[PDB]
């Protein structure tokens, strides 16, 4: 979904949630998957942003 | 219920059973996203359009 292109920033909310985080990357930390987020920030051609809102 | 009997009164409430025996089951898991589960309970024990149901014997009987 990233190699063919997408966007890291899609905010997720419009308020059976737990407040995961609006942002992928922080869905991504809160549940514990190393892969995902060093995968994130490394390997795109846009990767997602450490300080994002 | 009548008869106290914590242990199996809530073993029988919450009784899952999972492979071929899923019929006789009486809470059944649902999709469950991330860490929030979602259960489905049998209701054989109200009193809407149950007469003597389990709710009167534990409050009366």
């Amino acid at each position: 979904l990233v190699e063919n292109g997408a966007d890291v920033h899609l905010r997720a909310c419009g308020r059976t949630c737990f407040y995961f985080g609006e942002l992928p990357l922080s869905l991504a930390a809160c549940t514990k998957q190393w892969d995902v987020v060093t995968y994130l920030l490394e390997n795109p051609h846009q990767p997602a942003s450490l300080e994002a809102t | 219920a009548k008869e106290g009997k914590i242990e199996i009164f809530r073993h029988i409430l919450q009784r899952e059973f999972s492979g071929p025996y899923q019929p006789l089951s009486r809470k059944f898991t649902e999709w469950c996203y991330g860490p929030v589960r979602v259960s489905l309970y049998d209701l054989s024990s109200v009193d809407s359009w149950e007469k003597n149901s389990v709710l009167e014997i534990i409050a009366f009987h």
